[PDB]
């Protein structure tokens, strides 16, 4: 309690963070993942909501 | 021709209007949206093949 450090020298320092914000903006089309030009397909991908 | 509406009924169960949503692609945004309204803006509304 009767001893305190003080300064005597500082530095100014500059440091990076790397910070993301945003990603590639993909799409993938469901239907034509599943079934393509496939008629039937198409047609029970429906009964699956 | 078997085309797809966007059909909407009225009180009664009448068709009161509807969107040919194969006619433009203003109408293909009111199909894909259920509405007959739209904001302003850009939409996706299908990846064509």
């Amino acid at each position: 309690n009767n001893s305190i450090a003080i300064p005597t020298n500082f530095t100014i320092s500059v440091t990076t963070e790397i910070l993301p914000v945003s990603m590639t903006k993909t799409s993938v089309d469901c239907t034509m993942y599943i079934c393509g030009d496939s008629t039937e397909c198409s047609n029970l991908l429906l009964q699956y909501g | 021709q078997p085309r797809t509406f966007l059909l909407k009924y009225n009180e009664n169960g009448t068709i009161t209007d509807a969107v040919d949503c194969a006619l433009d692609p203003l109408s293909e945004t009111k199909c894909t949206l259920k509405s007959f309204t739209v904001e302003k803006g850009i939409y996706q509304t299908s990846n064509f093949r």
